[PDB]
């Protein structure tokens, strides 16, 4: 309903994750459910 | 490990969007929300909070303009309630979990 249209790689990034208990997920802007 | 870029807003009870960069960078103390397996939503305390290094980031860009930016392994949850690398929903065109909080 509503796909990934397009992917693009932006090279190498100094990146990041936090964790949360119970299920190990979080909302995103736009409502996207990440992982841990 | 995988992981999301610096610029990736996370939704917090105390503060509203923050990028997860500053959430990691300063260790802000913040509530997020989670959902569980029937759909409901939760308020949780972040746990834990990670600098990952550097690593291949990838840009995905959904047809409502939305975008997500991160490893292409990191996993996000599909409608269907499955947690997938978004690199796999990409290439399968699998339909991913949109919450409206």
């Amino acid at each position: 309903m509503i796909k990934i249209a397009t992917r693009k790689y932006l090279g190498k990034q100094n990146v990041y994750d936090i964790g949360v208990e119970r299920d190990h997920n979080f909302a995103l802007k736009n409502g996207f459910i990440a992982s841990n | 490990h995988h992981c999301l870029s610096y610029e990736t807003e996370i939704l917090t009870v105390e503060y509203g969007l923050l990028p997860i960069g500053k959430i990691v960078e300063k260790r802000i103390e913040c509530t997020v929300y989670s959902v569980d397996n029937n759909g409901n939503i939760y308020t949780q305390p972040v746990a834990q909070w990670h600098d990952r290094g550097e690593q291949e980031v990838f840009e995905y860009c959904l047809e409502d303009g939305s975008l997500i930016r991160a490893t292409k392994d990191h996993k996000f949850m599909t409608v269907d309630g499955q947690m997938l690398p978004i690199d796999e929903i990409f290439e399968r065109e699998l339909d991913l979990m949109r919450v409206d909080n």
